[PDB]
């Protein structure tokens, strides 16, 4: 009942993955496709 | 529509000035609405 489907959500975002997110990242979540 | 907008978004659910985040913030910038 801990951090599991969050934890691969959190790493499905990332990008190249040291283990955090910044504010250049977010807008291409925001749009990213392809 | 441009990422301005992206940037007032990340600085309105943000409070502390953390300009990068961990997965902490992550937990509260989903779900982190009373």
């Amino acid at each position: 009942k801990s951090e599991e489907e969050l934890a691969n959500a959190f790493r499905i975002f990332d990008k190249n993955a040291d283990g955090y997110i910044d504010i250049e990242e977010l807008g291409e979540i925001l749009r990213a496709t392809g | 529509v441009t990422e301005e907008d992206i940037e007032d978004l990340m600085k309105d659910s943000d409070k502390n000035n953390d300009g990068r985040i961990d997965f902490d913030e992550f937990l509260k910038m989903m779900e982190g609405v009373q």
